Formats: structure tokens, sequence, C-alpha cells
């Protein structure tokens, strides 16, 4: 099969540039075309640029005209895509994508679509800095049982950029765990808590441990959650 | 005739293409053997340099204009110098050295 991998997260300063590299796995390089997306958050999807390596000349939209740069390198078989002068609103999800193409002949080309999709990036620009995460353990009690099933789960706050990524027990434990989505406080810095629910008889006898990780301040937390002592 | 004009302009050697053209296809066991592989060879290259030319997009032509723009840096004289003060020997002992770069820019093209 095909994949594509990108890079971390970029956090930057209005003014200046950004970059960011796609990989590709499975397929020939150089007679694959390559796609640059953007999403912001809350808003559609906006088809950035995209070109065929062989061809050698890519396609751009007039809005990002002038902003926008895409390369290749087959060496690497790895795609690179500029943005410079980075204003407010360019905070966003970058992905990268690719689809097969065929000729016609006469400099006729064809395509199909995107197939295959990466996992996307995550790009913010703002006058904050940052800021390691702040884990405290939301630890479950007799007010949090209902029904033999009791709640916990671990809130994260005083971090910033996102995203900040939480699994439990190395991802062994999947089923009731809800993430509500990051908020913005009048602090200017984002908050979140991850709960799940398990039954009450495995309080005692399961451990439970809360990881979290902020790439852009390198943080790796693992919280463990126990009911409070009493 | 044949090669008259090798001493000539490039200007006026360009009105004489078929002369050269047209001489380059006709114009014991041990002796059969060794006449028989000259002809092959012409042949073969006759037909290589047929396939380059219809490769280039210019099958059965003898003058052929492309989309591929001139670098300066290739050459910095201009036309008046050039196809009125220079024969095509003197030319390409001065643009041996780009010949490479110039025709995979005219493969790469006309293919896309
Ligand atoms: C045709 O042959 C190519 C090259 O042999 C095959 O590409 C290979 O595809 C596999 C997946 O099927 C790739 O493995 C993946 O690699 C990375 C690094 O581990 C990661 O994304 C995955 O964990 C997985 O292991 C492999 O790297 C890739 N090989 C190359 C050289 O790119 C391709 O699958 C074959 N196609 C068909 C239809 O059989």
């Amino acid at each position: 099969e095909v994949q594509l991998v990108q890079s971390g997260a970029e956090l930057k300063k209005a003014g200046s540039s950004v970059k960011l590299s796609c990989q590709a796995y499975g397929v020939a390089f150089s007679t694959y075309s390559f796609h640059w997306v953007r999403q912001a958050p809350g808003q559609g999807l906006e088809w950035l640029g995209g070109f065929i390596p062989l061809v050698g000349k890519p396609n751009y939209t007039n809005k990002f005209r002038g902003r926008l740069t895409i390369t290749a390198d087959e060496s690497a078989r790895t795609t690179y895509m500029e943005l410079r002068s980075l204003r407010s609103d360019d905070t966003a999800i970058y992905y990268c994508a690719g689809g097969g193409a065929y000729s016609s002949g006469g400099g006729r080309f064809h395509y199909f679509g995107m197939a295959v999709w990466g996992q996307g990036s995550t790009v913010t620009v703002s006058s904050a800095s940052t800021k390691g995460p702040s884990v405290f353990p939301l630890a479950p009690s007799s007010k949090s049982t209902s029904g033999g099933t009791a709640a916990l789960g671990c809130l994260v706050k005083d971090y910033f950029p996102e995203p900040v990524t939480v699994s439990w027990n190395s991802g062994a434990l999947t089923s009731g765990v809800h993430t509500f989505p990051a908020v913005l406080q009048s602090s200017g810095l984002y908050s979140l808590s991850s709960v799940v629910t398990v039954p009450s008889s495995s309080l005692g006898t399961q451990t439970y441990i809360c990881n979290v990780n902020h790439k852009p301040s390198n943080t790796k937390v693992d919280k463990r959650v126990e009911p409070k002592s009493c | 005739g044949f090669l008259g004009a090798a001493g000539s302009t490039m200007g006026a050697a360009s009105m004489t293409l078929t002369v050269q053209a047209r001489n380059l296809l006709s114009g014991l066991t041990v002796w059969g053997i060794k006449q028989l592989q000259a002809r092959v060879l012409a042949v073969e290259r006759y037909l290589r340099d047929q396939q380059l030319l219809g490769i280039w997009g210019c099958s059965g032509k003898l003058i052929c204009c492309t989309n591929v723009p001139w670098n300066s840096s290739w050459s910095n004289r201009n036309l008046s110098e050039i196809w009125d003060n220079m024969t095509w020997l003197q030319w390409d002992k001065e643009i041996s050295n780009y010949t490479q770069i110039i025709y995979g820019l005219l493969e790469e093209s006309q293919n896309q």
C-alpha cells in the first residue's frame, strides 16, 4: 500500500516562514501527483497546491500566489511546502495528499483525485510562547459512581499551543474514553479533561495511567489515577 | 555540391541542407562481410538520427522551430554576428559544451 508521513507541529511568529515535509512509501515518486491542502479550525478544506514531480511546474491558487512554494526531492522522496508571510489566519491543519494520473498525449494529463491522505500537521502563529502542560488526576470517588460504574480521568491545564495527545494504559483501554475538545480561557491558554468510565469493582484491582504528550514543548507525562484516600 | 558551403556563413549554408541530407543514405567472403557492415552502420546512424528528430517533434523536417527559449549563458552573440559572420564548424566548436543540456531540454519540452 501507499503511505504518507509528515513532520510535527509548528509554532511561528507573524511575518516569518514555515516549511513542512511529506515522505511517501509504496509508489514510484516521479510519476505520482502530490498535493498540499489546508483546513482552518471550524472551516472547510482549501486546496493549496499540487503537481507531478516529473513535469516540474507546480500549480497554485491565485490567493496564495507569491507566498507558497512546492518542491520535491526524489533522492529522499520527500515533497516540501514553504509558506511565507504568515498572518493571524494561517493557523490551521495542513494535509499532504497523493493521487494517480495518466497522459493522453500532447501535454494532456488526467487525474483521479486524492486517494491517499496524511495525518496532518498543526501550524500556529501567535505572540505567546511555549508552555509545559500541567496534569491533574480527576480521582474517582463515591460521587462518580452510578450503577456500579465509576468515572475517572485526567485534566490538562496551562499549556500552549495545540495539540496534546492523551492515551490510557498506552492505548490498551479505548472503550468508554471521552476526550473533550480543548477550550480557550481569558488567560490565553488552553485546557481540557479526558475521562473514562470503568466498572467500580476494577478500581481496586486495575491500575489506570493517563499518558499525555505535548510535542511543541517536548513534554511526556504519565499520571496514575487512583480513588482518593479517605 | 556536397559540402559546398563549408566555408560560407551559417546563413548561406541553411539553403542547401538537402545536398548533405541526400549524401547520407546511398551517396571473397572476407571482403564481402566488411562492405556489408559499412552499409548496416550507415543505415543504423540514419535511423538513430531520424528517431531523435521524431522524438523532438520534428519528424520529416530539415528546419524545425521549437518552444525552448535560448539561454543567454549558452552564447551571448547577437543574430547579426552568428548568421552573417560565422560558419557551422566554428559554431559547433563553441556550443559543444552545452549540446547535451539543449538536447535534454528539447526532449522534456516536447514530451510535456
Ligand atoms: C511494490 O513494492 C514496493 C517496494 O517493495 C512496496 O512498498 C512497500 O510497502 C510497504 C507496505 O506495504 C511499506 O512498509 C511500510 O513502511 C513504513 C516504515 O515501516 C511504514 O509506513 C509501515 O509500517 C510499513 O512498514 C514499505 O516501506 C514499502 N517499501 C518501499 C521501498 O517503499 C509496495 O507495497 C508494493 N506494492 C504492492 C501493490 O504490492
